[PDB]
């Protein structure tokens, strides 16, 4: 039913720029929070970015804060992520996924991201010189 | 309706002084030029209609554009129909002009502009097609599909349109929960307590009162999906009626930055000029 | 910092095994928003807990969760061959933030 | 049936039409109303309230609060003017953002008399006089007292009423004058001077600020509806 | 039953009535009448408790 | 009997000046109870009066030669003012008008000018990216107010986002030029006029009664015009003071207290 798809992985050279897109479908993704994750060959999990219902909130971790950006086009059912001065220890594979947040219990709004419960296959990444 | 006269004045040398006044007691003085300089009896034929609140509200203006496609269905991403919440908030221009006041009272009026083209000139190949806008009160199902049984509209309001005639127009009264629409509302939807097990059972954003305020609409294209794609947006353009409003405020003086009255960007509104230069 | 979580669990056939999963009053300890995934090699993370104790529709009921002060538990009962895989806990934090915990693999003796 | 003609026009939308239309939630129970406190009716009564002017605009006083307040001292050199307008109230940038400048950019033409009045923030020992003054256009700006006193003009004695008023009254060959930069339609100009001096005694500070407000009389209008240039949307 | 009332005459040639109907039951469906009156602007120029004639002092 | 001498009493509080300016109602209209035909709840309601409706007085402020300005809210600023505070937190509904006083005195060699605002639905603006995402906490902080800034500098906390207001003095914390809020009922304390300001508030609002523990309907803004000075010195400062008092009130639905987190 409920479907991801990234794109836009590839090589790139250090300190480099590269731009990845994601693309959903089967439900109102004008009304529901996103996130990215990565996972670098044989390692666990890490969260890298999310985005709100709202493209005013908007956060990073720490490891990726002031050079990657992440936003979202309503319009085409579009997730993006751009990347910046590009580092060898980016290299791993990014996913695309979706949040349940949101539908409280009415009069409440921006919530707490409750987790993800639908995940994309994932596009692959390599930054070498 | 015109404006009062002029009165004729002559020369004065008296105990009493209307030039002098004193703002800190909070009230303007109510001058008139015969109180200072020497005047003729003028009969006075201007008037004021064209300024009452009916005559400055009395526009149509944009508020919305809604796009919708119309293509043999894939899996992937589409816009076989679409969905919009009803709100001022989207555009400038209106939102300038009714947030000049903090309660108003009025009915409302709508009209509907449709377009669309081709996207490719493999074919050209296209009949006329006919467009449904449906009325979504808060708290009934939605669509999820372009031809689900959401569509039957057994009691929701709804509008077929015919590609080439003149716009649609719909008139609406005043719903509203309470005795006036609030365009600035300082408070919260709910409160913390000492008691709460954790901070989200009582956290809420500042100045938001409900969550869907008027609801949604959604549109479609009835027609089935013709060989090549066809692409069409509708206007949405809003007329107040019957209109009244108390409590005046300073307008905005710097660019809007979402719902709220927050402020980013310039800040810097005012341009530079000399202070004894004409 | 990433929740803390043990290396790895082993148990036999049939057997119960628990996971833990440890943070702060920033975290885990301070919301009631936690979830575990279980991921098999080559696979993308599927969820099988949220809210703590919810379950997906769909999933076994021999998984559960609970949890207390700071840390929170995953229990797996009737332990058989294909509950082998990795799980990873998730929360909430104050920050506006997700964090991911550290990771535990299952090994079925 | 009827016979009927069509005639042009037929199947427009124009913006400013006034017609008719069904309802789309026939039989609805509107909510009655109540008496809420500060009702308004005519645009104009917004005009006719007193607000401050931004008067100095200085490259490093604009757009801080130190933009409306003019300086006065005792030892300001007593040939030169204090401060300088031309009466152009939706295009001058200092009267453009008051209340009247904004509820007039939202129209073409404007008429009537204006309202201007000052404020002096001193301490109470403080005392001098001053000289305002209005002139129609087409002659020389004035720049000095000498020529400023021939026009329309007030003497403002400092005491225990702080404030003093000066009316502009309407002096004009069209009946309306346009809201826009033309040359054709021009105002006059607006200048101030000392008289005397300020003079303080011994321990008191000797310089101090003065504060200005405008506003429009009772027989102020405008007709021609028009949209306004103070607020913009980025793509 | 109609409703006539009085045009403000422009322009002249060289009293004008125009005739005015409302169709739908609903009052949401009639047109806008304009036939607006004004008010004092003394609530908001002059709110103070105790008014004073304008040539008399204001303390 | 001139002007400048006044004298006001509620209940069992008295107030006396000699160097009024003048009375200011707001929009012309006093305080009154709920008319039979405007009611709405269908409860007995609940109108101590002179327990209730009397001066408080709150915390005194400092008006240094660099302050920008100080702004309170109602009721907020009221929460914990005796019998008005526990009537508040006991009933659902409430409803009252107010009579706000302001105090500054100063000698005759002193200059300066402070204006007084009362604002109707007094929203303000944040201080970081997220729009409208101010804590309750942050915003009501009690009689103890808040203050203005000069200029709007972007939060860039890296433990937390602090959420909190961040009011440009000259935007009057809302956007608008300050030079307009003479829309506003308002009374102007010039040192060498007057030493006080008076103003009589109804209750305004889209609603007959509504909650006091989640809206406030009226704030209270001071900022210096014009700024002080005293005699060839630079660490000059003189107090301000402000007294409230509620008028016409009643509250209507009765249950448990409530205890909000602070
Ligand atoms: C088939 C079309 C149906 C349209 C239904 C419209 C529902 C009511 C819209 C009311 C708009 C009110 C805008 C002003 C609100 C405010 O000032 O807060």
């Amino acid at each position: 039913e409920v479907q991801l798809v990234e794109s836009g992985g590839g090589l790139v050279q250090p300190g480099r720029s590269l731009r990845l897109s994601c693309e959903a479908s089967g439900f109102n993704f004008d009304d529901y929070a996103m996130h990215w994750v990565r996972q670098a060959p044989g390692k666990g999990l890490e969260w890298v970015s999310g985005i709100s219902w709202s493209s005013s909130s908007r956060d990073y971790a720490d490891s990726v804060k002031g050079r990657f950006t992440i936003s979202r086009d309503n319009a085409k059912n579009s997730l993006y992520l751009h990347m910046n001065s590009l580092r060898e220890e980016d290299t791993a594979l990014y996913y695309c996924a979706k949040d349940m947040s949101y539908y409280g219990s009415g009069g409440v709004l921006h919530y707490y991201y409750y987790g993800m419960d639908v995940w994309g296959q994932g596009t692959t990444v390599t930054v070498s010189s | 309706d015109s404006l009062p006269d002029t009165k004729a004045s002559g020369p004065a040398h008296s105990k009493e002084v209307p030039a002098l006044t004193a703002v800190e007691t909070g009230a303007t003085n109510p001058l008139a030029p015969s109180d200072t300089v020497q005047t003729r009896h003028v009969v006075q034929r201007r008037s004021r209609s064209e300024s009452t609140i009916e005559s400055f509200f009395a526009r149509g203006a944009c508020v919305a554009i809604i796009e919708v496609d119309n293509e043999q269905p894939t899996t992937r991403a589409q816009k076989l129909f679409a969905m919009w919440r009803i709100t001022y908030k989207d555009t400038v221009q209106l939102r300038r002009k009714l947030e000049f006041f903090t309660y108003s009272r009025f009915d409302m009026e709508f009209t509907f502009v449709v377009t669309a083209n081709f996207t490719n000139a493999n074919n050209g190949h296209a009949l006329n097609q006919v467009y449904q806008i449906m009325y979504i009160p808060p708290g009934a199902p939605t669509p999820k599909s372009w031809d689900d049984y959401t569509w039957q509209t057994s009691s929701n309001p709804s509008i077929f349109y015919t590609y080439g005639a003149a716009p649609a127009r719909i008139s609406v009264p005043y719903v509203g929960l309470a005795n006036a629409y609030s365009h600035f509302y300082d408070g919260f939807a709910k409160v913390p307590l000492k008691t709460d097990a954790n901070d989200q059972i009582g956290d809420s954003l500042y100045s938001a009162m409900t969550v869907d305020d008027f609801g949604v609409l959604a549109v479609r294209v009835v027609n089935d999906h013709n060989p090549t794609k066809v692409t069409s947006k509708v206007r949405i353009y809003m007329k107040p009626k019957h209109v009244r409003v108390w409590c005046p405020r300073p307008p905005r003086a710097v660019p809007y930055y979402g719902p709220g009255v927050d402020y980013r960007n310039n800040l810097d509104p005012l341009s530079e000029k000399g202070l004894t230069t004409y | 910092s990433a929740l803390t979580q043990p290396a790895s669990v082993s148990g036999s056939p049939g057997q119960s095994i628990t996971i833990s999963c440890t943070g702060t009053s920033s975290d885990v300890g301070g919301y009631d928003y936690v979830s575990w995934y279980q991921q098999h090699p080559g696979k993308a993370p599927k969820v099988m807990i949220y809210d703590v104790s919810n379950r997906p529709s769909g999933v076994s009921n021999r998984f559960s969760g609970s949890k207390s002060g700071n840390t929170a538990s995953l229990t797996i009962s009737g332990l058989q061959a294909e509950d082998e895989a990795e799980y990873y806990c998730t929360s909430y934090t104050r920050s506006s933030t997700l964090v991911f915990g550290t990771g535990t693999k299952v090994t079925v003796l | 049936g009827l016979p009927v003609l069509n005639t042009p026009g037929s199947n427009q939308y124009l913006t400013s039409d006034n017609h008719q239309s069904p309802c789309a939630i026939p039989e609805f129970d509107v909510t009655p109303p109540i008496d809420i406190p500060g009702e308004v009716k005519n645009m104009m009564e917004l005009a006719e309230i007193d607000t401050m002017i931004p008067l100095n605009l200085e490259s490093t006083k604009r757009n801080t609060m130190d933009m409306y307040r003019v300086t006065l001292s005792d030892s300001a050199d007593l040939s030169q003017p204090i401060l300088c307008l031309s009466l152009s109230p939706a295009f001058d940038p200092r009267l453009s953002h008051t209340m009247l400048g904004e509820v007039l950019n939202y129209y073409t033409h404007w008429a009537g008399s204006l309202k201007f009045t000052f404020l002096f923030c001193g301490s109470m020992m403080a005392t001098g006089k001053i000289l305002v003054a209005y002139a129609p256009p087409g002659a020389q700006p004035p720049t000095s007292r000498k020529e400023a006193m021939l026009g329309t003009h007030v003497i403002w004695d400092l005491g225990l009423q702080s404030s003093c008023t000066m009316v502009v009254p309407w002096i004009s060959n069209v009946t309306y004058r346009q809201t826009t930069q033309d040359s054709f339609t021009e105002g006059g100009y607006i200048s101030m001077f000392y008289q005397t001096r300020i003079v303080v005694p011994l321990s008191t500070p000797k310089s101090m600020s003065m504060l200005g407000f405008v506003s429009a009389c009772n027989d102020f209008s405008v007709r021609l509806l028009r949209d306004t240039t103070h607020i913009s949307q980025s793509a | 039953g109609a409703q006539v009332s009085s045009q403000k005459v422009g322009a002249h040639e060289n009293t004008i009535n125009y005739t005015t109907i409302n169709y739908y039951k609903d009052s949401a469906s009639n047109a806008a009448s304009k036939q607006d009156y004004s008010q004092d602007p003394s609530k908001f120029t002059e709110p103070l408790k105790d008014v004073l004639i304008k040539t008399a002092p204001a303390l | 009997y001139s002007d400048r001498v006044l004298q006001l009493t509620l209940g069992n509080s008295t107030i006396t000046t000699q160097e009024a300016a003048n009375s200011v109602v707001a929009y012309g209209r006093w305080p009154e109870f709920i008319r039979d035909d405007e009611a709405n709840p269908v409860d007995q309601p609940t109108e101590p009066d002179v327990a209730t409706c009397r001066f408080y007085t709150l915390d005194t402020v400092m008006w240094g030669k660099e302050s920008k300005g100080w702004w309170w809210k109602l009721p907020d600023a009221l929460r914990d003012m005796g019998l008005f505070g526990q009537n508040m937190y006991y009933h659902y509904l409430g409803r009252s008008g107010y009579t706000v006083h302001v105090q500054c005195n100063a000698s005759k060699f002193h200059q300066g000018a402070l204006g007084v605002f009362a604002i109707p639905e007094y929203c303000l603006a944040g201080d970081s990216d997220k729009q409208r995402y101010t804590s309750y906490a942050n915003a009501n902080p009690g009689e103890r107010g808040g203050k203005f800034y000069s200029q709007f500098n972007k939060d860039n906390a890296v433990t937390s986002p602090k959420r909190e207001f961040c009011p440009v003095d000259y935007l009057l914390g809302c956007g608008v030029l300050l030079g307009n809020a003479f829309v506003y009922p308002h009374q102007i304390i010039n040192l060498r006029t007057n030493n006080s300001a008076t103003i009589v508030l109804p209750y305004v609002n889209a609603l007959a009664i509504d909650s006091m523990v989640k809206h406030n309907n009226w704030g209270i803004a001071i900022l210096p015009l014009s700024p002080l000075d005293f005699a060839q010195d630079s660490s000059v400062e003189i107090p301000i003071t402000v007294t409230i008092a509620p008028m016409c009130s009643e509250f209507n639905g009765l249950r448990n207290v409530t205890a909000p987190k602070f």
